Order: structure tokens, then sequence, then C-alpha cells
């Protein structure tokens, strides 16, 4: 009775990892991200696979 | 009802035993306190900007005329003159031209 | 003193695949030379992608199309992996129009001056309906690394239209590189090793450019070391001070008090200035009066003094 319109607005955001996000296997074992480290600094197989 | 809407916003204080105890809210005169306080002022000039700024409306225009703001201070030394300074300091804060006489002030500001 | 490499039997086995090889190399030379070239190429090369798309009809990323399959963030992942070549240009834009059934693929990217497309074969989207359209205009854009379409804020300088979809960028043609040392063939020398590199692209780099390029890169880098050596402010300020319009009484007052700035004078307290000589209580509040105009209240605290 008392209200005359109605507006309702959604908005979405991509949101991506970085240090602070929470990941976590399904064995128990979780932790937070330390660093994105480039893909040159990582280790790497014969096969040059990092 | 084929349109309902969602919840208003509210609140209550939990975890507290005075129930909803309360929330500060910041207007006009306490912003311009709040001003005034952060600038160099003389005791003379705090009680005249303090005086001045009581006297500010809700839509920013002073209602008591300068002379009777004078006659509010009811001291000696503190003719217009100083009140007429303290005033047009006052004038130039966050809401610039807050605080004027009339229309024609308020432009000119 | 120390023999050189040199760039012999450059081979190719694939489009993406690809092999280099230096043949004379010293005892130590050959490990320290394939990692700083692997780490050059791998994190620095340049190359072109996609920057931004914009479809017809569409307006966000969210969104769907009538008569198309995937979603317009499929349509955006698709075209993020979309390679292609431009000869003199950084700013080229392929536009792209097509109708029908089936899928569409870069082979129908209406033909640009000098634009070539590597793998004519990678699908961006599939049409369903008969009497269903697409059309839309891809940037591309040349760039050395990876940038999100988050940290550039220059792009708002100007007031971009809603429609037009920003896609992250890559820039980086190389996507995995390996070497292994070898013993050489040469047997005047005493013991000395070769060097193989493995790279795989995209089909856009050159294998002999990339190596140039990178051993540019070292260059320039090393050329620091050969040689090591090495062994107030507001516009209202600063102003003159006779621009208050001050009275004539209070002219000569200023000048023998050592008043010339308007920054000067804000730095003076109303205890002090009055016992300045002839000021009078009435002439020093139109000199606050004046200030006051200007927003300056007397008594300011600055930090260093220029003479001007």
């Amino acid at each position: 009775p008392g209200v005359l319109k109605i507006v309702k607005v959604y908005l979405a955001v991509k949101r991506r990892i970085q240090p602070g996000d929470k990941m976590a296997g399904r064995h128990g074992n979780k932790g937070v991200i330390s660093k994105i480290n480039p893909i040159e600094d990582m280790p790497y197989d014969e096969n040059g696979t990092p | 009802t084929a349109g309902t809407p969602s919840g208003n916003g509210v609140d209550y204080q939990d975890d507290e035993l005075p129930v909803y105890q309360g929330e500060t809210t910041q207007s006009l005169q306490d912003y311009l306190m709040w001003q005034v306080e952060l600038t160099p002022f003389t005791d003379t000039d705090r009680a005249i900007a303090t005086s001045i700024v009581d006297a500010v409306d809700d839509t920013g225009y002073l209602t008591i005329q300068i002379e009777d703001i004078v006659d509010s201070i009811g001291d000696d030394e503190i003719g217009l003159e100083e009140v007429e300074a303290v005033l047009k300091r006052i004038q130039r804060f966050d809401p610039v031209g807050v605080a004027a006489k009339d229309l024609r002030d308020c432009l000119l500001i | 003193e120390f023999l050189k490499p040199r760039l012999v039997d450059i081979e190719q086995v694939s489009s993406t695949h690809a092999k280099v090889t230096l043949e004379p190399l010293e005892r130590g030379f050959g490990h320290t030379l394939g990692n700083a070239l692997r780490r050059i190429l791998l994190s620095s090369m340049p190359g072109c992608a996609v920057t931004e798309v914009e479809i017809d009809g569409v307006l966000h990323e969210y969104s769907t199309k009538e008569g198309v399959q995937e979603d317009i963030l499929e349509i955006l992942l698709n075209l993020k992996g979309l390679a292609v070549r431009v000869q003199g240009k950084d700013e080229v834009i392929l536009t792209l129009n097509k109708s029908g059934i089936g899928p569409v693929t870069a082979a129908d990217i209406t033909h640009d001056g000098d634009v070539e497309i590597v793998k004519p074969q990678h699908v961006i989207c599939h049409l369903t309906d008969e009497n269903a359209s697409i059309s839309m205009r891809i940037k591309v854009q040349r760039g050395r690394g990876y940038v999100p379409a988050s940290t550039r804020i220059h792009s708002e300088e100007d007031e971009r239209p809603i429609g037009r979809l920003l896609v992250d960028a890559c820039y980086s043609p190389v996507e995995r590189i390996a070497y292994n040392v070898e013993a050489a063939r040469v047997e005047q020398r005493t013991d000395l090793d070769k060097l193989v590199i493995e790279m795989e692209t995209n089909g856009t780099i050159d294998p002999e450019e990339a190596i140039r390029r990178a051993a540019t890169i070292l260059a320039e880098q090393l050329e620091a070391f050969v040689d090591l050596r090495d062994v107030e402010f507001d516009p209202i300020l600063l102003r003159p001070v006779d621009d208050l319009e001050l009275t004539v009484r209070s002219a000569n007052c200023l000048k023998a008090e050592a008043i010339h700035y308007i920054g000067d004078l804000v730095q003076r307290t109303e205890v002090e200035l009055l016992k300045t000589p002839n000021l009078g209580k009435k002439s020093l509040t139109e000199i606050k009066d004046v200030l006051a105009s200007r927003g300056l209240s007397l008594g300011m605290r600055l930090e260093n003094w220029p003479p001007a």
C-alpha cells in the first residue's frame, strides 16, 4: 500500500586469484597463496615444462 | 502481492547489554565545527566562529543578523569589523558559499 | 683466446616446434648461455595479441546472442587464443562478418593489407540458426608481456562507449623452451660442448629472430656492466604582497616589517604582530579580513622558504 515503484539492479564482477586468496585440496590440506611466481622462475623437468 | 520488495536495511546492536545502543550522524553544523577546529584561530576567533556557525540553517544560510551576532557576543573589542572577517573566513569551507547572508553574497563567494 | 659460438644447423620440425643449434662452446659456457637465453625468451619477447572486441548486437560479456551456441564470454576466451602477425602497424583492426550454418573460424576474417593468420582453423564461434548473422571488429595490438584488462586505467581518459568488450592480452608467442648440452664433434680442440635449443611457439615468431632478439637484449643489458665507475607550492602563495589591495597605512608597515610575499604574511601570529609599531587594532583586522577572502588564515606553518 505504501510503495509505488521498485527498481532492482544487478552488478557482476570477476574475482581473480591473488596472494590473499585461500586454496585447498580435498584431503584436508589447505593454505593461502604466498607469491605468484613468474613462469621462468618455477622448476621445470627435462622437457622444459614448468 | 505480485511484486514484493526485498527487506530494507535494518540492524540491532547484539552482544551488548544496552540493546540497539546508537549511531552518530554527521550534520552540516558538525562538519563545520570539525573544519573550524582544524584552522588557526584565536580564542576570540574560535568563540566568534562557534557563535556564527550555530546560526547556520539547514539550507546553509545565516538566519541571524550580523549586528545581532555582535550583540550576542556582548563583549568589547569584538565590533562588527572582526566578526565580518571571521565570517568571511568561515564562508570558504568545504561547502563553498556556506553561511552566506543573502543570495548576492553566496554568488559573489 | 676464447672460442665463439656460431648459429649453425637451424631446423624446423613443425609450424610451432623448432630447433636451434650453436656448435662451438667452451667448458662451462653452454649452461650459462642456455639458461640466460631461456629466461630472456620466456620473459620478454614481443608479439601481437587481441586487445578488445566489439560485437554488433551485444552490450556486455555476460549476455547471449540468438543463433550462436556459445556465450559472449566463451567467444572472448576463444578470441584470446587467436594468433596473428602484423607488419608496420600496432593498432590494426580485424573485421569479421559471417552468416549461415556451422562453425566460424579465423579463415573467414576479412583479408587485411598486411595481416597473416598462422592457424586458419581456430574455431571462435558456432552458428546454429539459418537466418543468424555475426559481425565483430577485433583490435590487435603489439606488446611484450601479460597485461590484465583491469590494470590499464589510461584507456579511461577518453570515454568508451557501452558495447566495447575488453579482453586480456598475453603478447608472448613463446610457450615452451628446453635446452640440452652435448659433446661437440670437434676433435682438434680438447673438449668442446654444443647447445641445442628446442622451442614451441604459436607460429608468430621465427626461431632465428627470437634468438637474435634474446641475444641483443642480453648484450644491451650487459653494456652497463662493462663500465661501472660511480666511485611553498600552492600558486595562491609566492605571489607579490601587493595583490591584496590593502590600505595605504598598512602598505608602509609591511615594507618596514620585511613582508614582501603573500606566503611570509601567513606565518605571523596575532600576539607578536600586534607588538609591531603603529599597526592599529582596526587596521590589523582589515589585513585578516582581506586574507580571509583568499582562504589563508593568519598563522600558517610552512616548512621551507625559497627567495622567490
